[PDB]
RNA sequence: GUGAAGAGGGAAACAACCCAGACCGCCAGCUAAGGUCCCAAAGUCAUGGUUAAGUGGGAAACGAUGUGGGAAGGCCCAGACAGCCAGGAUGUUGGCUUAGAAGCAGCCAUCAUUUAAAGAAAGCGUAAUAGCUCACUGGUCGAGUCGGCCUGCGCGGAAGAU
RNA sequence: GAUGUCGGCUCAUCACAUCCUGGGGCUGAAGUAGGUCCCAAGGGUGAUGCUGUUCGCCAUUUAAAGUGGUACGCGAGCUGGGUUUAGAACGUCGUGAGACAGUUCGGUCCCUAUCUGCCGUGGGCGCUGGAGAACUGAGGGGGGCUGCUCCUAGUACGAGA
RNA sequence: GCUGAAAGCAUCUAAGCACGAAACUUGCCCCGAGAUGAGUUCUCCCUGACCCUUUAAGGGUCCUGAAGGAACGUUGAAGAC
């Protein structure tokens, strides 16, 4: 089934009456406004394109403005697409709200993880550090060997090395839905989700269940 | 968190005074043992006329750690030292008959009812 | 199943059959007479 | 070949329909059909069927013999069909038929329910007996094998599902 | 003999292998080794066979109803081979040590004799006869049947590291 | 007109003659267990005492502690205990200088990366008027392990355990 | 394993019909049209002259410059740059 686009508000706890603390992530899910419906005949597949939030009228270009005007909806801060199953249908201009998840109890949350910059092999790939003492020469956190010898004669593609870490799209699967609060546009899921505070989150019903 | 070479105090009247963890058993490459975990130990110090001798190798259950345990609340209970209770190597039952110092709630497992009953507290 | 390079009849009830390019001995009396040539 | 030499006799009430290679038999029990191999000549005659190899086909006689056997089974199929009898041996082993489904209790921790194919009907005289009826010899044999596979007759007491006319040949463990 | 101290064509490439030794020039022809579906020049050539594994296009003792032939045999239409209703007058609990394994403990009587033919046991569990097939050969069915030999080409045997 | 040796370390990749887990046939397989053979590389396959050690033997784990290839994989990645310089001694040998795959103690490991190879990160052009977005999926990669307890069920089995 | 001849029988195989493992291919996740084989949908913007010739998918001149983008600056749970 489709999902909704929200933003990571932060993280807190919920105390249950039987003395259990549930670490929850607070996701603010405003109304998602359908801006385009893609169908098999015209686009080759079935999906809806949604928008959410708001954007400053000076920051929206007339290409984007014209695209929004065709749907007859207000400008949002972006556009996302959701693949449609066989059953459901939607109409352009329709708004979808958080009570979509009223009876779901597992979600998959996708976001852009925090960017770690250029990271070494110890941090990025959990490589073991070498000896801190006992004669070690300038080689406390270096990767060590990277290949065999003349017989391969090259470094194998996909070798684990230092480089960019984080700042990439990550999905976390099968999160408990703790609370759906329609009037506050809030969704509370158990556990941590990728991304820093204030970043966009894509919430979908769990695919594996 | 108890690992190999960790020294432990003895929380029963079996006769041992200091024991050292020989193996955190119950899995491959397993690193630590918390409260309620079973470990294999050697006896480093014992009283002259106890039921166990220095250098004996046998099992034990960890009942107090100064890393502590966490409750579902999120609270934590820490102790001032690490303590264990000696168990028979084959039948994992306590050797001693008195239990010294408080124990914690995690030992209620139908396997350590003797320790819970004999303990002074919790 | 006996896997051998030399498969032969071992009693009167054992029979040679070729199934999918493999010589096999199936025997209705003695289960340990089953053989495939491999 | 010399199996295929003997023609099959078409009795009264059953008819034949031939379209070169695909053949059709209709009788009191129902409908049967198949496409014969490209190397066999089906040839209806006065209330008989005669089979012979084509030309330019090696081993046309073997295919002819196979075709003769299959059509013979069809004719015996659309009249009085075929029957397979299964027995259940072992304490607590029971069978029961519920419409189109056989329920087997063979000592598992879960129920065993077998779905019958289109043309097969089952009937349990006792809980230790499963009688199968149908027109297709191959299908009824397959269903009997599938039922048997759930609990094969083990060689120490013969416990399990067996064909009624089956020999088990048990044995003793070591001694005593 | 060739390289050394030789080119060129071929061998996928590949001093020393094969064909064949290069005076120079030619947008001439004709051949050798090797080829003629395409990469890549020239047979998608004619006529007959033979293999089905990709043999070709990597492997042995050793196995096997895989097929193309040849020369010889036995059996048989009175009826072979097989399938089938096939079982049947054994003194048989006729020699086991002992009071039945008289057979298949181990050895010895190990024979008459039957059915129409059978068993002094050839076995299997059973040391047993118990039970079972039976070499039985009595019927039925009606054209082939059962082995070896010699050769042609295939099959398995047949596990390696970027 | 020089291709650094062993062991450890850090990092590996592949083969299958598969150690574990998975499928199956035969048993001299009642169950619990096995044995033996066949298929199968998806993942996983100990950390310590002694020794420079690979190994070995221990003492405890584990689901299991696979076996090989890779310049006995890896020193322009690291160490340098061993071996293999120059000092010294011992046992032995030689008249001696000296020797000894016998022993012992101590004993300078340089390399600012051009190219390929790899991990990251960008430009230029093309994409056929330009632009803002949003897409698709043709291919690539990653993950892909297992214990214990309980119920079924002291049921099946055994004769009882 | 089922039906089934060759090779009256039989026979998992020859025709034909079923199954069957952490392998395989998917399914879970990521990248991805330089996928030069460079794809797709929606939206935005430009519809003035003149001259010279080799003439051709030609070149200038004047007026015009749009969508958009860049630059610069305040900056960032982005980032060696």
């Amino acid at each position: 089934m489709i999902g909704l686009v929200g933003k990571k508000v932060g993280m807190t706890r919920i105390f249950t009456e039987d003395g259990v603390s549930i670490p929850v992530t607070v996701i603010e899910v405003e109304a998602n406004r359908v801006t385009q419906v893609k169908d098999l005949a015209n686009d080759g597949y079935r999906a809806i394109q949604v928008t959410t939030g708001a954007k400053k009228a000076n920051r929206v270009t007339k290409p984007e403005a014209g695209h929004f005007a065709k749907a007859g909806v207000e400008a949002g801060r972006g556009l996302w697409e959701f693949r449609l199953a066989e059953g459901e249908e939607f109409t352009v201009g329709q708004s979808i709200s958080v009570e979509l998840f009223a009876d779901v109890k597992k979600v998959d949350v996708t976001g852009t993880s925090k960017g770690k910059g250029f990271a070494g092999t110890v941090k990025r790939w959990n490589f073991r550090t070498q000896d801190a003492t006992h004669g070690n020469s300038l080689s406390h956190r270096v990767p060590g060997s990277i290949g065999q010898n003349q017989t391969p004669g090259k470094v194998f593609k996909g070798k684990k090395m230092a480089g960019q870490m984080g700042n990439e799209r990550v999905t976390v699967q099968s999160l408990d839905v703790v609370r759906v609060d329609a009037e506050r546009n809030l969704l509370l899921v158990k556990g941590a989700v990728p991304g820093a505070t204030g970043s966009d989150l894509i919430v979908k019903p769990a695919v594996k269940a | 968190m108890i690992q190999e070479q960790t020294m432990l105090n003895v929380a029963d009247n079996s006769g041992a005074r200091r024991v050292m963890c020989i193996k955190v058993l119950g899995g491959s490459h397993r690193r630590y043992a918390g409260v309620g975990d079973i470990i294999k130990i050697t006896i480093k110090e014992a009283i002259p006329r106890g039921k166990v001798k220095k250098g004996d190798v046998l099992k034990a259950v960890v009942v107090r750690t100064k890393k502590g345990v966490r409750r579902p609340d999120g609270s934590v209970i820490r102790f001032d030292g690490n303590a264990c209770v000696l168990l028979n190597n084959n039948s994992e039952q306590p050797i001693g008959t008195r239990i010294f110092g408080p124990v914690t709630r995690e030992l209620r497992s139908e396997k350590f009812m003797k320790i819970i009953s004999l303990a002074p507290e919790v | 199943m006996k896997v051998r390079a030399s498969v032969k009849k071992l009693c009167r009830n054992c029979k040679i059959v070729k199934r999918d390019g493999v010589i096999r001995v199936i025997c209705s009396a003695e289960p340990k007479h089953k053989q495939r040539q491999g | 070949s010399r199996v295929a030499k003997a023609p099959v006799v078409v009795p009264a009430g059953v008819d034949v329909k031939i379209n070169g290679q695909v053949i059709t038999i209709k009788g009191k029990n129902g409908e049967l059909t198949r496409t014969l191999n490209d190397a066999v000549e089906v040839k209806h005659a006065d209330n008989t069927l005669t089979f012979g190899p084509r030309d330019g086909y090696a081993d046309g006689w073997a295919q002819a013999g196979t075709a003769r056997a299959l059509l013979n089974s069809m004719v015996i199929g659309v009249t009085e069909g075929f029957t397979k009898k299964l027995q259940l041996v072992g304490v607590g082993y029971r069978a029961a038929v519920k419409g189109n489904v056989i329920n087997l209790s063979l000592g598992f921790s879960h129920p065993v329910d077998h779905q019958l194919p289109a043309g097969i009907t089952a009937e349990c005289p006792t809980q230790t007996e499963i009688v199968l009826k149908g027109a297709d010899k191959q299908v009824i044999g397959q269903v009997a094998a599938d039922l048997r596979a759930y609990r094969r007759p083990e060689p120490y007491k013969g416990k399990g599902v067996r064909y009624a006319d089956e020999v088990v040949r048990t044995k003793e463990a070591k001694k005593k």
